[PDB]
């Protein structure tokens, strides 16, 4: 059975402009396990680290992608996910709020 | 009241793409905390924590590693050869967890297997039980395990003898870290406007450890019934992040607060006021 990925984006610590922090992209509930996850800065790829592949009690997969970032009123950050069940790469923007 | 994880599991993810291409990914976990990685090519374990070997000797760990390395190689070969017999069609994913779990008192053990993302079999108490949906293919597999008594005996040993010992040893070895109390950071924001005259009030709770937590929107003392419990999501440092949301009228947001209860805080909840 095929299941689409769910995506959430969030910061490790309370965001504060100009203050170093981590941006997390959590992608879960998906099947099969092949997947491409990239965090983005203004629609462009920054270096991130990706957890080892794992799965939940119902067998659906999850991954945590995370990177250092410094938020500010100007820059936009997002997470971009490529999966066989997605016609086009899905982008979820960091909504600080 | 017992703090931190109560279970250990080996985890296998095996992808079969075609007659010549298959991939295994392996790891070891205490509940949802990874304590082992696995380098597939060489069949090398990665000891993520100072206490990842629990109370086991190096020689015992090495034997177990040699064993898992041989297993992956054999598992792959066997599935490849039996693709037609079990009428499997490429591409296909097999998932396996094997390990054991504390229950307030006798430790329980089992191996669970999945195919195509669905319950396929479970193996416990020197018995194979195919999942109710697994069909003839399930019954065939269980029949097969009785042709493989050596492999079955190794697995039952691992489940009933080795694992209970390992779990108790490793909870003791990593006790300080596994039962540490880390206080959450909390903050409020207002999310994307959901409709005319309404606010999305979001309470963010991050960095707490252990996992159990209770976050609730309040007005004074009354719990708000609109409170939306987000899912626990992991951070990269063995803590978790949670969003708790409230969809409320704009002229009613005044006097609301988010109440955070967590074991690290004792009886004094953290409170955050909206204004
Ligand atoms: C790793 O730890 C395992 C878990 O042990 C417990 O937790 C650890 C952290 C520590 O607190 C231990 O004290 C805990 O027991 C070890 O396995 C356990 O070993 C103990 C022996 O120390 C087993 O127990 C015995 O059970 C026997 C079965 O009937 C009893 O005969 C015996 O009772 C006698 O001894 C006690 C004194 O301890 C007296 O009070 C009694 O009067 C009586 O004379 C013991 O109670 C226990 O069953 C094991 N638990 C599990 C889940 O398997 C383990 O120790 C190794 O493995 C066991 C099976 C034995 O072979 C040990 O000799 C051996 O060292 C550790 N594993 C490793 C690799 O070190
Ligand atoms: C500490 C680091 C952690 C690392 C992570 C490890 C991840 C492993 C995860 C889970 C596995 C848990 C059990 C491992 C036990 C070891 C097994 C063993 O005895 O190991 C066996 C395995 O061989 C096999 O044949 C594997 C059996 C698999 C059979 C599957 C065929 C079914 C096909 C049909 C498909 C239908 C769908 C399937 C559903 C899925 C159900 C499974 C061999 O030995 P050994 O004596 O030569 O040895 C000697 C050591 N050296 C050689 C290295 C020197
Ligand atoms: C199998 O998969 C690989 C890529 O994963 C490909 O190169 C190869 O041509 C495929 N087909 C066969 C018959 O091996």
């Amino acid at each position: 059975i095929q299941r689409p990925p769910k995506i959430q984006v969030y910061s490790r610590h309370p965001p504060e402009d100009g203050k170093p922090n981590y941006l997390n992209c959590y992608v879960y509930g998906f099947h099969p396990p092949q997947i491409e996850i990239d965090l983005l800065k203004n629609g462009e790829k920054i270096k991130s680290e990706q957890s080892d592949l794992s799965f939940s009690k119902d067998w659906s997969f999850y991954l945590l992608s995370h990177a250092e970032f410094t938020p500010n009123s100007k820059d936009q950050y997002s997470c971009r996910v490529k999966h066989v069940t997605l016609e086009q790469p899905r982008i979820v923007k960091w909504d600080r709020d | 009241v017992f703090q931190g994880p109560t279970s250990f599991h080996l985890m296998q993810i095996s992808t079969f793409v075609n007659s010549t291409w298959a991939q295994n990914q392996g790891s070891g976990w205490l509940d949802d905390l990874q304590i082992h990685g696995w380098e597939s090519d060489s069949g090398t374990a990665i000891f993520l924590k100072p206490w990842s070997k629990g109370n086991f000797s190096d020689d015992e760990v090495t034997e177990l590693v040699d064993l898992f390395r041989a297993y992956f190689i054999g598992f792959t070969r066997e599935v490849q050869d039996r693709v037609n017999e079990f009428q499997l069609e490429y591409p296909f994913v097999i998932q396996v967890t094997a390990g054991c779990e504390l229950h307030s008192g006798a430790i329980e053990s089992s191996l669970r297997g999945a195919l195509g993302g669905l319950d396929f079999v479970s193996i416990q108490n020197h018995s194979c039980v195919p999942a109710p949906d697994s069909g003839s293919r399930g019954q065939k597999f269980c029949a097969l395990t009785t042709q493989y008594q050596g492999i079955s005996d190794i697995i039952e040993r691992l489940l009933s003898e080795t694992c209970p010992r390992y779990l108790l040893g490793v909870l003791d070895a990593g006790k300080a870290e596994l039962q540490r109390q880390v206080k959450p950071e909390a903050w409020l924001s207002s999310g994307p406007t959901p409709g005319p005259g309404r606010l999305l009030l979001v309470c963010h709770v991050s960095g707490f450890y252990p996992k159990p937590v209770r976050v609730m929107w309040m007005r004074g003392e009354q719990e708000q019934p609109g409170t939306q419990q987000g899912d626990l999501m992991p951070n990269a440092d063995w803590t978790w992040y949670l969003r708790v949301t409230l969809n409320v009228a704009a002229g009613e947001a005044a006097g609301l607060n988010c109440r955070v209860k967590h074991s690290s805080l004792g009886d004094q909840d953290i409170i955050l006021y909206w204004h």
